[PDB]
């Protein structure tokens, strides 16, 4: 017995509005920022991975390698200098994660996104798994100390290009990312060993799933909760060398392919939701306007 | 030592 009367947006809008929809998890990734300004790494050259050469690194991905910045933690930091954006306003997306809070629906947001986006949208700590860190705290690295500074502390080692050290020890202080090689914080893995025990609905928006253990995130939903992308291309498909959008057995999965804010306006508007989306974007973008 | 992140 299928959840959703159809394949579409509608028919997961009437999901939602029906009493057994209650429970929403959210799976996003950086696609959900780069109407923000921040770029992600499927995007053709404006991607993090390409304009690295001046970096002179052994291989473009050891820039956000834990082995290569321990070594090595200035080219990092002086590209983190050149993303640092002017501004830090969330998106359509993010408003829409923050709609579905107030209204009682969302469960948890599992980001990869560490832009801090998702916080300054409204999302608190509890409603977040930062599944790869976040840059809104930095820790010393020396283990007998893990002093912690803000990101306006960051901020300041950053554009001063001084690599940050510890005022206490003078060890290097790092942004509280997840390197690739690191281990992903323990709360990623008790979340998901209790959040998808009764969760009615899986958004997954802006990501390629490429990155693991967070792609497994969407085989952990019970087989009948509906799963809607909304991405600029199909994700999640097995490797002809899952999601089951297409096939004569796809009963549960959709795909909405454009742009992330587009969708969830597109969403939001079945919903009801359309005034309220706008109305709460344009206050909180005049708002940052307003406080800088 | 929890899972580590791999593209
Ligand atoms: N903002 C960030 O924090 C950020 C940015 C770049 C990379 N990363 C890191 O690198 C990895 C990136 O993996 P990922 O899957 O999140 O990113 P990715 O670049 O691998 O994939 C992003 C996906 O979003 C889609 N997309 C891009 N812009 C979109 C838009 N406006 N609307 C709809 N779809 C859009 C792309 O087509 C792609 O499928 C993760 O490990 C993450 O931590 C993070
Ligand atoms: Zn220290």
């Amino acid at each position: 017995e299928r959840l959703l009367d159809e394949l579409t947006l509608e028919g997961v809008a009437r999901y939602m509005q029906s009493e057994r929809c209650r429970r929403v998890i959210c799976l996003v990734g950086a696609g959900i920022s780069t109407s923000a300004g921040i770029p992600d790494f499927r995007s053709p050259s404006t991607g993090l991975y390409d304009n690295l050469e001046k970096y002179h690194l052994p291989y473009p991905e050891a820039i956000f390698e834990i082995s290569y910045f321990k070594k090595h933690p200035e080219p990092f930091f002086a590209l983190a200098k050149e993303l640092y954006p002017g501004q830090f306003k969330p998106t359509i997306c993010h408003y829409f994660m923050r709609l579905l809070k107030d209204k009682g629906l969302l469960l948890r947001c599992y980001t990869q996104n560490i832009d801090t986006l998702e916080r300054i949208a409204g999302l608190e700590q509890e409603d977040l798994v930062e599944a790869h860190g976040t840059f809104y705290t930095s820790h010393c690295v020396s283990a007998s100390c893990r002093h912690e500074y803000p990101l306006s502390w960051m901020k300041e080692k950053i554009f001063s290009e001084v690599t940050p050290k510890c005022e206490d020890c003078q060890s290097l202080v790092k942004p509280d990312i997840v390197f690739f090689g690191e281990s992903l914080p323990a709360r990623f893995f008790s979340c998901m060993q209790s959040d998808f025990l009764k969760v009615d609905l899986l958004l997954v928006m802006g990501t390629s799933l490429q990155v693991q253990p967070f792609a497994s995130l969407i085989s952990k939903a019970p087989l009948s909760t509906p799963r809607l992308l909304i991405n600029k291309e199909k994700a999640g498909q097995s490797d002809p060398f899952g999601m089951d959008f297409d096939s004569k057995k796809a009963y549960r999965d959709v795909a909405w392919l454009g742009e992330c804010d587009q969708g969830c306006l597109a969403l939001a508007e079945l919903l009801g939701w359309k005034k309220e989306l706008e109305d709460l974007v344009r206050r909180e973008h005049a708002s940052i306007d307003a406080q800088s | 030592a929890l899972p580590k992140k791999y593209g």
